[PDB]
RNA sequence: AAAUAUUGGCGAGAGACCGAUAGCGAACAAGUACAGUGAUGGAAAGAUGAAAAGAACUUUGAAAAGAGAGUGAAAAAGUACGUGAAAUUGUUGAAAGGGAAGGGCAUUUGAUCAGACAUGGUGUUUUGUAUUUCACUGGCCAGCAUCAGUUUUGGUGGCA
RNA sequence: GACGUAAGUCAAGGAUGCUGGCAUAAUGGUUAUAUGCCGCCCGUCUUGAAACACGGACCAAGGAGUCUAACGUCUAUGCGAGUGUUUGGGUGUAAAACCCAUACGCGUAAUGAAAGUGAACGUAGGUUGGGGCCUCGCAAGAGGUGCACAAUCGACCGAU
RNA sequence: ACUAAUCGAACCAUCUAGUAGCUGGUUCCUGCCGAAGUUUCCCUCAGGAUAGCAGAAGCUCGUAUCAGUUUUAUGAGGUA
RNA sequence: AAGCGUGUUACCUAUACUCUACCGUCAGGGUUGAUAUGAUGCCCUGACGAGUAGGCAGGCGUGGAGGUCAGUGACGAAGCCUAGACCGUAAGGUCGGGUCGAACGGCCUCUAGUGCAGAUCUUGGUGGUAGUAGCAAAUAUUCAAAUGAGAACUUUGAAG
């Protein structure tokens, strides 16, 4: 017999393998775990692990944030790495030129950085330039920004997002939510 | 006279059968769980069936093999029996019960010539 | 095809046994089992006759004579878990054992071709024995009534008690 | 499918997966958001605040095409203008010849002001517009014309 | 007029449909037999065999029918007819059995069942040159010796 | 590691050596019975079932968490500030497949009840922590940099 | 009382698969984890809703901001 | 005392603990410049393993769709029986024997009216209860001949 303190024999809670099925991807994945056992640096250990995640957790990294990491000094000649992909922007006009690799990118994103002068690659040429990251950044897309993250938390006093198919007025908007009618959350 | 392997033991031999089985001939010889809630045997009262479980499991080494010592794998032709020539210490061929009098016989002289063992080779002869 | 095929097939070299760290120790007899004590045998042809025990074999194993012309027990090698030892000890430096040894003690060969499906002695054997005797008979003749002990045989009485029994 | 529908798996088990002592019935708590004010009173209030009631006056035949007014930030404004001209544009401000965007034929409603303009000559015409969104078209030196 | 519904009727074509307790209630003489005064209700029942070639004829029996025979690829297809399961029953055989029997652990007994390796094989002259005509192995089960691990049980030594 | 001057040996990171008998019911399997001990009749309700609680004579077949409109989370996929061809049109080996314009939905701005109004002083702010990266550092470690993200204070839009 | 063996509201069909917090049943394997009968509210007491209790999906990280614990010191309590 | 009270030892046994083997789960890992069936694989280490409701995963099976196995098949497919065997932990699969006569499998994927012991379940069928209860209101029949194979029930006669 044992006082089993806590979950015996519990799962680690984290993405073994990608459970999605692209052959490429798992060859890719095949690809880092070569590369990250066999080298030290925690940089490539680190990019596998993200690369198991979801479609959620690999939003879409715009270029605009891309460009804002350029504008970080300290690392005007950094390659970017994202995992996930990688889309165009609007809101930014003037994208200075480097090089960056990630998962994909959009018809736009590969136009505009082209005609940046920039120079996109696969995660596998990443890899053949540097081995274990040589002056690379990882770029994380933003995580608290989709829907249902404002439809969670909820709660009087809490002020989230209340999840309705249908919004307006009359909906939500009664007794309860304003002290003039009933309380106020 | 195959690879050797570890001494054999199926580590439980008696077959399962479903509680009651016995008294009533609508009770399903097949094992399966009887998940009621007074169910003596859901609960391993010592003197009744013990339901299978992982413990009486084969050793890796052992799983899938003949007492003889080989992987039976059955054939239906000349064809895929040339995917095993090569492997003739490991698996063993076997012939279906959908093989013709005529077909095992030509089947069972090129098997022989190959020295393939073969697990029924004493099925639907002529005699 | 009924049945496809394993994918995964296993291979068929022969890993080499593991280097094992055993080695042939020499056997270390018992305190009461010494050349020229008086041995009975336990199981086998000749459960209990008295025997007198002549010299261990690298065989790990007894070289036990009885006189034959006395217990009509001939010279042979027994396992030493199956004989009692007897305080009763003999002289045997008087007698030469030096060329009974393994292969002198080969029984015939045994193959799966010449075997006898339904069903002789040599005759060097009678004069190697009896020239055993030659000086065994001489000298249990030393001491009195020796003779009929190695002649008769053992049998338990009853009630009688081994774990209290001294040999 | 329906292999996959783990009520397959749960098959053999008694209860199916809705429990023994529950016994799952029809409809145990009534229909729809039955009883909200009775015995589903905290649910419709602390998961859905602002349940029951009305409030704002009944607007009659409320027609959706007086009410059309489409956002058009103005870091989005440049999306109008086609991709092969829009670099043609941002280089070479030209206050003598400057770009016209149609946001009314592109139909967007009201010019609004996210800001940040390159300070190139621009024209918009749009229906409606900001405070701020002229003010940052007019230090762009753009101007701004109105058309319903 | 058109574009639009159509489970009625007819016609036509299809089905990742059902396969005779399903599918129309109805694959068959079904809205039938059958019940109810009536309003109504409402069945069961598809398949021998390629071909009836549907068992002539002999015989016992009053006859049915049986035994023969004979047709038939099959009569273990005979119109009580594709295959023919079980519950149930009979017969034979096998067993056991003192108010249960039935099951589990393991074993005896009895019945009954696959496997070894009997290898091209330490080769050893083809009767006008491919039988190595003696085996090399491990198949099973034991025993002994030496060990290693776990441990048990003493007996003796020195010491504080 | 020990023994060894070494050579190597070894009780040293998991059993070898030798011998015998048999090669089949011999061992083993299955089974039937007997034997020792043990074993309540199962499903369900219940705190409590072997129950003097209820269903269950038996057996074969049928037989019960499906479908869909709207969605939620999560995941997978494509695209990605867009996205969605299949309402329709063209086309066709023809209910297929392929192609195509239009808007149109959801997001790309919220906010008020409404009139309306509608998000940059700042490097899109600061602070704390923060993977990783970079500089130095034999190496700790030091710094610089800090994505995502956590909490906070700001700023801006709307409402009061 | 009787109204076709049906009567304190006949019978036939449709609505209609009327209804149900109530009873009964809910069909394969094996793994891994693993409960509650409690807060509050309800014409609420055989049921629901919530909080809790479970699994699963995981995510950010890597030895910590921790601990059904003791000790030091320091309180506070009105039971024996 | 085989009682009481007490104490000394020795001993017996739990699925308790310790050691080992094996299985599975989990965790940590290691495993590619010509070394491996080219990795959700293999390998190493260690810790664990109870459990209804409930949850999740890996699995077998049924009806069908697509592809594939130039798969099986009248010298015998499917089904069925089989104290015959084999494989799996099982879902089950495989083979052998017998009947049988015409379609059916394995793999990958897809789909579903998809897995039975229950529901005073349905339909159909057969039981023990069983050659038993019962076949007893109405006074009541008998002899003979005849038909007929067969007479208590038929005919007739003679009675009552």
């Amino acid at each position: 017999g044992i006082d089993h303190t806590s979950k015996q024999h519990k799962r680690s809670g984290h993405r073994t393998a990608p459970k999605s099925d692209n052959v490429y991807l798992k060859l890719l994945v095949k690809l880092y775990t070569f590369l990250a056992r066999r080298t030290d640096a925690p940089f490539n250990k680190v990019v596998l692990k993200a690369l198991f995640l979801s479609k959620i957790n690999r939003p879409p990294v715009s270029v605009s944030r891309i460009a804002r990491a350029l504008k970080q000094e300290g690392a005007a000649n950094k390659t970017v790495v994202v995992v996930g992909t990688v889309t165009d922007d609007a809101r930014i006009f003037e994208f200075p030129k480097t090089t960056v690799a990630a998962l994909r990118f959009t018809a736009g994103a590969r136009a505009k950085i082209v005609k940046a002068g920039g120079e996109c690659i696969t995660l596998d040429q990443l890899a053949v330039r540097a081995p274990k990251g040589q002056n690379t950044l990882i770029l994380r897309g933003p995580r608290n920004s989709r829907e249902a993250v404002r439809h969670f938390g909820m709660g009087p006093h809490k002020g989230k997002a209340p999840r309705i198919l249908s919004t307006g007025r009359k909906f939500e908007r009664a007794r309860g939510r304003r002290r003039s009618k009933g309380f106020k959350v | 006279a195959s690879l050797p392997h570890p001494k054999i033991v199926k580590k439980h031999t008696k077959k399962f059968k479903r509680h009651h089985s016995d008294r009533y001939h609508r009770v399903a010889e097949n094992w399966r769980k009887q998940k009621g809630i007074d169910s003596v045997v859901r609960r391993r009262f010592r003197g009744n069936i013990s339901q299978p479980k992982i413990g009486y499991g084969s050793n890796k080494k052992t799983k899938f093999l003949s007492p003889s010592g080989h992987k039976t794998f059955l054939v239906a032709n000349v064809k895929d029996l040339e995917t095993l020539t090569m492997h003739t210490k490991t698996y063993a061929a076997e012939i279906a019960h959908n093989i013709s009098a005529k077909n095992r016989v030509v089947i069972l002289a090129r098997a022989k010539a190959l020295g393939i063992k073969v697990t029924n080779p004493k099925g639907r002869l002529a005699l | 095809s009924a049945q496809k095929a394993p994918k995964w097939y296993p291979s068929e070299d022969v890993a080499a046994l593991k280097k094992t760290r055993k080695a042939a120790r020499p056997q270390k007899l018992r305190a009461s089992l010494v050349p020229g004590t008086v041995l009975i045998l336990l199981a086998g042809r000749f459960r209990g006759k008295r025997v007198v025990y002549l010299k261990h074999l690298e065989d790990n194993t007894l070289l036990i004579s009885g006189p034959f012309k006395v217990n009509g027990v001939p010279l042979r090698r027994v396992n030493a878990r199956y004989v009692i030892a007897t305080s009763t000890k003999v002289s045997v430096e008087g007698v030469n054992v030096e060329k009974f040894n393994v292969e002198y003690f080969a029984k015939e060969k045994l193959t799966k071709k010449e075997k006898k499906e339904a069903k002789e002695i040599k005759a060097e054997r009678v004069e190697d024995q009896k020239v055993v005797d030659k000086a065994l008979i001489a000298e249990i003749k030393k001491t009195p009534l020796l003779k009929q002990y190695l002649s008769a045989s053992f049998s338990l009485k009853n009630g009688d008690k081994p774990h209290m029994l001294k040999f | 499918p329906s292999r996959f529908t783990k009520t397959r798996k749960h098959r053999g088990h008694v209860s199916a997966g809705k429990g023994r002592i529950g016994k799952h019935r029809k409809h145990p708590g009534g229909r729809g958001m039955a009883g909200g004010q009775h015995h589903h009173r905290i649910n419709m209030d602390k998961y859905h605040p602002g349940y029951f009631g009305k409030v704002g006056m009944r607007y009659f035949h409320k027609q959706q095409a007086h009410f059309w007014k489409p956002v058009l930030n103005l870091d989005k404004l440049w999306t109008l203008i086609p991709e092969d001209k829009r670099d043609q544009y941002l280089k070479s401000a030209s206050k003598e010849t400057a770009p016209v965007i149609d946001t009314l034929a592109a139909g967007y409603g009201k010019i609004l002001g996210k800001g940040r303009i390159p300070n190139v000559p621009v024209i918009v015409k749009a229906r409606f517009v900001s405070k701020l969104a002229e003010e940052k078209i007019r230090a762009a030196g753009g101007v701004v014309e109105l058309i319903a």
